[PDB]
């Protein structure tokens, strides 16, 4: 509950910064290794389920 | 354009590699008549103008307009040759014969001969774009602080034959490109006097100089103003400075 | 004090507007998470 | 017995903005950095860019391009982070198939191909021109422009024209850090040994003089520097003991010697001389010359 | 003979061997007791390699090859026919070169400049030697050194990079090649701010430092300074030099292969081998 | 919520700058990625779908 | 504080347009995938 | 709306040459991707239908 | 008010004219992309 | 207003010429294509 | 209507050099592209016409 | 009296250092148990799903 | 100080607070290990 | 025994995170040799222990 | 050499010597447990 003080020892705009392309490419690299694992790649996925 | 000979083997390529033989032919014609600006006329040891003035021939005056209205300066000129021109010099011919040296004939520190030769260049300073002197001492150079490394001043400057003689006071500092060119001694007689960074090895007690031993900081030639230092002083100090790699080895030790 | 110089109340409102928003992260990421084990169960 | 390479004592100031002289000071920044480990060896300022025209139009393109290159790299990869640092070496944005010629691709690695290579024209054009205009605005002369040019013609020689002369794409270089050498190989390979063609010689006769060139321009600077030969404008309009010390180590040692205006002229041509040599012998490659080591047997600078 | 300033400079001493004997010029030439011996090695290695072409009956400048002993012939001294004069020039070739350095280091110190260009040269007098002394000792023959023709020193080039598959994948290679490309570039860019300074638009004043400072910081966001692009180019050079050295000298002692395989060591690691994607799955 | 204090953070202009570059070769991504898959293909399958 | 000194009412009206503009787009590319979804599904 | 403001955060000059690069450079990598297609070439299509 | 030092007057008048040209630019954009699905439906 | 150093004669005087020569070009242009449909149609 | 005003933008000598610049490149592609292509290629086809 | 490093130590950089090390040895175990087909989750629960 | 300068007391807190985030970190963890030991053992 | 000023010889700082950057990869080491033998992967170990 | 640690030298020795401890007693116990499980020697 102490935890509000660290913007005291941080630039909250470098944080924030950096958080987002932490966030960013953590998802890219995450949605990659589904869409490139042939199971969890849900457009071939889906191109299965309906077929076309 | 295979297989195509205009006349015996002669294609493309042939008339390509002659034309780049003449061309690099002409550069080289330009290339070593425009490194004639500085030098010529050949001189024999007499002072005279000698018969072999080379095979390529001085080229046309250029022009150069200075900065800060300092003129106009003419190269290839007599005026910028006379202006560079040493007189009285210390010297005695070593043979009648061309090609043999000519020795100093009394201190050559002091005599600016040697590798502590100096040239007349102009008792005026150098200058930024905006027209203020480029070497300031560090406190009249606004908003300048050692970002890093050891500061010096205030540290004993040793010398060539391992004595001490002064503490530094100063730094003298390039402003628009931030280093420092000189720095300047307090030296045990009551005087002060400037000598090159490059000539000077920071350690962490000290600064060591090598070139020159503890007779000669006396007779270093000093600055008529203590704030700026001309292009004319900075030689003259120069040169005296890195003579002493030579004419005060025989009292270097380590 | 503070390195970065912030008034004591500046940090408890940077940090509670700032969780609000790691707090709106999480709760959008659980929803989309569990969105999918319905649809595919990955362990 | 200081030798002048590192730095010993480091200072700083206000950062030095720049010098209006033309320029347009609000396509300047405002913002400096002091990084020491520079200090060292060089200025530390990462001083104010200049944020232009042209070169937002390099920027963007040259982005493109990058990324382009980079997303064939991830289709080539499986879009496995792992084969993209595993393969990236090995990757490529292969040229165009020889069927094509040099009509438009018909194929996607060979479309991005043509596409990147637009975007890499508009980037380096409008660098080109984005140096004549910072030399035209500081009031400066267009060496630079010149001799960026002489590496523009090598460049293009090899991507665009020719090719063009040749009739196909297929000739023009891959976008790889491993395939841009195999092709350089099988170009040789291909054509004779291209060791045999003479302006190939004459390229590598000027690097490596433009080494020689520069670490003794920089060594008798460096040795020099005692008396102030680093400020070179300055010796050539006021010579002292500096310039007269370096032309007489070189006069002394080979002959002959050159000036603080010189020296610098000698070096704006074996640099150029690089690629203009290289340029050439690229287009007579396959153009004028389908083998040169036989050229030389008939030449005679090779045996039979 | 002499600049309108080379008289103040002609004074005695700077002398590491000698004295007296020998300290005179012969034109604008320095001829200390290196200058003689570099004469005199130079001088005797061309005629040496003349005698060589005469033998051989080559007359043409660019078809004259002088070729090193063969494989088999070992460390041994040869036939001045089938290897002796290559060896002897070799020799002399070194002994000349040397002799340059310590020439160039006697001007240095009666000029009183620093010992930065002869410490270049070494670099290069030392990668020489690692082609035509060390690699041999080192693979076991002076055979697989490089002939002194012009066209054909290439040859071995080819022949020796091609033992190795495309030399090109020898990383120490791709270091020296990035040095001397850098090299280039940035003595064509350093060649071209000066000129444009002091060789500037018509009508205009001569620029300072300041204005290259300025136009490379408006280019590029960093100017590394008047003496930092000196520094920057030397080291530049050596580097390559040094690399161009490294990559020879392990070529054919610790290396035997093609080179294309060394860099499998990283598709190889097992997290990421048996994978199938991509080049190698 | 008060997010608007980001503002006070760091700049407009600057994050303006990085969020339309990120948000074009986002789209850009996407649809290269559905163009490489045969189906979502939009040119291929109109072609399918109307001859051609 | 602030450290690039918006003023408490610029920046709210910042915010203002800045999420007009965000739910214009966001809003439209919503209308874009469900024409998707109609025309092939994925999911 | 209030979307005049965003010249009071843009200069006209880096956010128009901005644009033009952007739209020149969209336009021609389209044209592109639309003449590696057999279909939609309108130079092969104009080709086949008067029979040249 | 403004990080450019512009008014609100002279940017309504800049923000008219800028959108006059968008609208004149989306107009033959779409004209065009009509004439063409009818040309060759690309859906 | 102006970042240019012009006013509103100068910049209307420099709209009419510039749009006289783009008239003048694009009309040129025009005539060309016509007679190439005419000559080889590409649609 | 008002666009006479981007001459209070672009000072026009830098302008002009940029669009001549676009149109000769943009000329020299499109005519170079049809040059790629036998059925527009105006040489090639004439040759054949007049049946040289 | 381990709160004595806080003088020795500056806690902006221990943050940014200790944060990089965690996250990079969480991918590190992350990847070693994908590269082992057993421990390979989104193997395994395919597998254990039927697809 | 001698190095930081970090007020006493104030470097407690610090103490205090950043163990808090460790205990959280870890109890985290090991929560993760159990639930997984008992999908998948290792030992 | 004496063993108090090995601080007064040693910076702090410095020690401490050269020592953690020692510990840290030594252990990487250890652990990577012992997976290395099939013998003494401990991974390998639980699929003898578990069928799986 | 540090001329901070004159006083303090006995603290800061003292506290690296505890951690070391905590580290060295957990490094033990799991020595110990692995050798039953795996024996190395
Ligand atoms: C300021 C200076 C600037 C310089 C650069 C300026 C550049 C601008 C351009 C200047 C103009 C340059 C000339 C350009 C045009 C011609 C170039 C050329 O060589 O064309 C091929 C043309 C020959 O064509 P081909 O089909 O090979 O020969 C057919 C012949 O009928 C018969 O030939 P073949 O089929 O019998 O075969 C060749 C044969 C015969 O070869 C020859 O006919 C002549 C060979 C010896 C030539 C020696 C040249 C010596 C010149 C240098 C010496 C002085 C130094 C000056 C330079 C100092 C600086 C280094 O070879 C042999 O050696 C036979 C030996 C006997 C066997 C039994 O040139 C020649 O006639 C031969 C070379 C002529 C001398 C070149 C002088 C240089
Ligand atoms: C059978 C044949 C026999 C043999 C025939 C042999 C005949 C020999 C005749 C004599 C030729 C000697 C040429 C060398 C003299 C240059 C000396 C020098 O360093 O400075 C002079 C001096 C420099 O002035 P400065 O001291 O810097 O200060 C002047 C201002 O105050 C302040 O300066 P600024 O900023 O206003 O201007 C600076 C510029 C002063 O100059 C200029 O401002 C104009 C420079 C020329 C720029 C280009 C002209 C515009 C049109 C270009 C078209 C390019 C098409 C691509 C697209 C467009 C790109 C823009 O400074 C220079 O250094 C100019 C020299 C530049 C030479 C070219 C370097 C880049 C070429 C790269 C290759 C690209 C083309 C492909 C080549 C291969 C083709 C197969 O300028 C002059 O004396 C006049 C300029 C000369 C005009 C160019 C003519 C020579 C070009 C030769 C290029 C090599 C050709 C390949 C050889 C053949 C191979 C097969
Ligand atoms: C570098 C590693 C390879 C090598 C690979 C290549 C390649 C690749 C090429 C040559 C080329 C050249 N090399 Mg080399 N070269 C090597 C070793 C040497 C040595 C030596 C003493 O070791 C010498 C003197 C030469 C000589 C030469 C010239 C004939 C030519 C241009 C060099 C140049 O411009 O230098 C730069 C410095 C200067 C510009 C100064 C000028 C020096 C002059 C021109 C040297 C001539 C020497 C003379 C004929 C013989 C002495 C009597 N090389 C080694 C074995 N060399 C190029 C060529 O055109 O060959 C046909 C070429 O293609
Ligand atoms: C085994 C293969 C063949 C061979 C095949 C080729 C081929 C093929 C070529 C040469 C070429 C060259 N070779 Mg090789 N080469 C061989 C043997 C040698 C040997 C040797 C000792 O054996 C040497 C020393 C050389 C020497 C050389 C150079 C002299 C020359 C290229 C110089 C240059 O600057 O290129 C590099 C220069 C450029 C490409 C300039 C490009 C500049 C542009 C503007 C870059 C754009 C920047 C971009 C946007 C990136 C942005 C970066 C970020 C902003 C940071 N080669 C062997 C025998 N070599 C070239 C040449 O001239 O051919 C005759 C060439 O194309
Ligand atoms: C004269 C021949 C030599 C040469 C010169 C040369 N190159 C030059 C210049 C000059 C004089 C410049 O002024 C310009 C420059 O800014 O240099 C610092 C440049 C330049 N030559 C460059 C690189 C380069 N030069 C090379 C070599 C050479 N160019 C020759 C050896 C080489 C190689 C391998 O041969 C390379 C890779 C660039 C650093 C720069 C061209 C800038 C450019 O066009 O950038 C376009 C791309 C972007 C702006 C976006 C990139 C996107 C990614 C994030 C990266
Ligand atoms: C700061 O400014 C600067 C200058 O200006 C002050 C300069 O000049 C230079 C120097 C640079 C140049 C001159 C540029 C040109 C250089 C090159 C192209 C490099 C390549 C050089 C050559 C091809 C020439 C090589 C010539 C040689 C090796 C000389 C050959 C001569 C002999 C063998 C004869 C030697 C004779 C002796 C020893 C005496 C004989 C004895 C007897 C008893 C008789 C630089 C770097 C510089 O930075
Ligand atoms: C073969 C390449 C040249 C080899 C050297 C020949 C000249 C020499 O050694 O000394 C000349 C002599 C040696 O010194 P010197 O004292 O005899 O020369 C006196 C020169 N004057 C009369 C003008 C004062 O020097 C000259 O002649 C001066 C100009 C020479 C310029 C040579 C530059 C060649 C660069 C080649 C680059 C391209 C390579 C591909
Ligand atoms: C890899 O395996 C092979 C096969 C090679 C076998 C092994 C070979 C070798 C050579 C192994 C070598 C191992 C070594 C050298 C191990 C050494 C281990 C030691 C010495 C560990 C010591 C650890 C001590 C610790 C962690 C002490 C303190 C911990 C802290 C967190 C510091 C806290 C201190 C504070 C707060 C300082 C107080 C500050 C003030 C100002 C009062
Ligand atoms: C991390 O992953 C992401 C995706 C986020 C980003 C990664 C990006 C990556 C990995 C990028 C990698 C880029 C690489 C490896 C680039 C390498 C380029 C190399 C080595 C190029 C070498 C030579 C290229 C040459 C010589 C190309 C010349 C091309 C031209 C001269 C173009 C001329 C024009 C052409 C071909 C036709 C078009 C002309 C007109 C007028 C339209
Ligand atoms: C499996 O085999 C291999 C070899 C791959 C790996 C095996 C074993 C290895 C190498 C294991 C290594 C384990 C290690 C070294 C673990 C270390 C864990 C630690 C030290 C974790 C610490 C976590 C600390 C956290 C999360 C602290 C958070 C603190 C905060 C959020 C507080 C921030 C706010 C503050 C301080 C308020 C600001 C204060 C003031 C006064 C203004």
């Amino acid at each position: 509950s102490k935890f509000y003080k660290i913007w005291q020892v941080f630039d909250p705009r470098r944080v924030f910064v950096a958080q987002g392309v932490f966030l960013f490419l953590l998802a890219v690299m995450i949605h990659l290794i589904l869409l490139s694992k042939p199971d969890y790649n849900w457009l071939d996925v889906g191109t299965a389920k309906y077929g076309r | 354009m295979v297989g195509v000979n205009f006349f015996g083997d002669f294609d493309l390529a042939s008339l390509a590699i002659w034309s780049f033989w003449g061309f690099l032919a002409f550069l080289i014609y330009y290339l070593q008549t425009e490194n004639m600006r500085e030098g010529y006329p050949l001189e024999m040891e007499d002072g005279s103008v000698a018969p072999n003035q080379g095979l390529f021939p001085v080229p046309k005056p250029k022009t150069f307009k200075l900065p800060n209205g300092r003129g106009e300066i003419v190269m290839p000129s007599a005026e910028n040759e006379a202006a560079h021109r040493r007189n009285d010099l210390a010297l005695a011919r070593t043979s009648v014969s061309e090609g043999f040296p000519h020795a100093p004939t009394g201190n050559a520190l002091v005599d600016g001969v040697g590798p502590a030769s100096w040239v007349p260049r102009r008792d005026e300073p150098e200058l930024d774009a905006h027209g203020h002197n480029k070497i300031m001492p560090m406190a009249l150079a606004k908003g300048f602080n050692v970002t890093a490394g050891r500061d010096p001043r205030g540290l004993p400057v040793q010398a060539a034959d391992l004595e001490v003689v002064g503490r530094v006071s100063e730094l003298w500092v390039d402003v628009p490109e931030q280093m420092v060119r000189y720095l300047e001694i307090d030296l045990n007689s009551g005087k002060k006097r400037l000598v090159p960074m490059t000539l000077a090895k920071i350690w962490a007690d000290r600064v060591r100089v090598n070139a020159i031993a503890s007779d000669s900081f006396e007779n270093i030639p000093a600055t008529r103003s203590a704030s700026e230092v001309t292009k004319l002083e900075e030689d003259k100090i120069s040169g005296y400075v890195a003579g002493g790699w030579l004419y005060d080895a025989d009292k270097r030790k380590r | 004090l503070s390195f970065t110089g912030l008034s004591d109340e500046q940090a408890q409102e940077l940090h509670s507007v700032y969780m609000s928003g790691l707090w709106l992260f999480v709760t959008i990421a659980v929803i989309a998470h569990i969105a999918v084990y319905i649809w595919r169960p990955w362990l | 017995e200081y030798q002048n390479i590192f730095t010993q004592v480091q200072v700083g100031g206000a950062p030095e903005m720049g010098l209006v002289e033309g320029v347009d000071l609000s396509n300047r920044t405002k913002g400096t950095t002091n990084w020491t480990l520079l200090g060292w060896f060089g200025n530390a300022q990462i001083g104010p860019i200049y944020l232009g025209g042209w070169g937002t139009v390099s920027l963007i393109s040259g982005v493109l391009w990058f990324m382009t290159i980079g997303a064939w790299f991830w289709y080539e990869a499986g879009f496995n982070p792992a084969v993209f640092m595993r393969d990236l070496f090995y990757l490529s944005l292969d040229a165009p198939d020889a069927k094509y010629g040099l009509g438009v691709p018909r194929d996607a690695e060979g479309i991005m191909w043509f596409i990147a290579s637009f975007f890499m024209f508009v980037a380096v054009w409008s660098w080109w021109i984005r140096t004549y205009t910072r030399a035209a605005a500081l009031g400066m002369g267009k060496h630079t422009a010149w001799a960026f040019l002489s590496a523009i013609w090598l460049w293009m020689v090899l991507g665009f024209i020719r090719p063009i002369l040749m009739g196909s794409w297929s000739e023009a270089v891959p976008y790889g850090i491993f395939t841009h050498l195999d092709w350089t190989n099988n170009f040789s390979l291909t054509y004779g040994n291209l060791f045999y063609n003479p302006f190939h010689g004459l390229s590598i006769a000027f690097l490596y003089g433009s080494a020689l060139l520069f670490a003794m321009h920089g060594a008798t600077i460096l040795a020099v520097s005692r008396f102030g030969g680093d400020r070179e404008l300055e010796q050539i309009v006021d010579r002292g003991t500096a310039a007269e010390r370096a032309a007489l180590f070189w006069r002394w040692t080979m002959g002959f010697n050159a000036t603080m205006e010189g020296i610098h002229r000698w070096a704006w041509w074996f640099g150029v001389l690089v690629t203009l040599t290289g340029g050439i012998g690229i287009l007579l490659s396959g153009t004028v010359v389908d083998n040169w080591y036989v050229w030389a047997q008939v030449h005679g600078y090779a045996p039979v | 003979a002499l600049l309108s300033f080379e008289r103040k400079y002609r004074v005695p001493g700077g002398t590491l061997v000698g004295g007296n004997l020998f300290d005179f010029w012969v034109g604008p030439f320095y001829v200390g007791f290196f200058g003689v011996t570099t004469f005199f090695f130079a001088a005797l290695g061309t005629l040496l390699i003349l005698y060589g072409t005469a033998m051989e009956g080559v007359w043409n400048p660019q078809l004259i090859s002088i070729e090193p002993p063969s494989v088999e012939n070992g460390l041994a001294f040869a036939p001045l026919a089938e290897g002796g004069l290559w060896q002897l020039i070799t020799i002399c070739a070194l002994g000349a070169f040397i002799s340059w350095a310590l020439r160039e280091v006697e001007i240095c110190r009666k000029l009183g400049i620093g010992l930065h260009i002869p410490f270049a040269f070494s670099f290069a007098i030392l990668a020489y030697a690692v082609l035509v002394v060390f690699r041999p000792l080192l693979m076991g023959s002076w055979g697989y050194a490089f002939p002194y023709g012009i066209w054909t020193h290439l040859d071995w080039v080819s022949n020796t990079g091609y033992t190795y598959g495309n030399f090109h994948y020898n990383p120490a290679h791709m270091l020296g090649i990035s040095f001397f490309f850098t090299t280039a570039l940035a003595l064509a860019l350093h060649g071209a701010l000066v000129l444009s300074a002091a060789n500037p638009e018509k009508g205009q004043e001569m620029k300072t430092a300041d204005h290259e400072d300025t136009f490379f910081r408006d280019l590029v966001g960093y100017s590394i300074g008047t003496l930092g692009i000196h520094r920057l180019g030397l080291l530049l050079a050596l580097m390559a030099v040094f690399w161009s050295a490294v990559c020879m000298i392990i070529t054919g002692t610790i290396w035997f292969d093609q080179w294309s395989n060394w860099w499998y060591w990283w598709v190889e690691l097992p997290w990421w081998v048996d994978i199938p994607g991509g080049v190698n799955g």
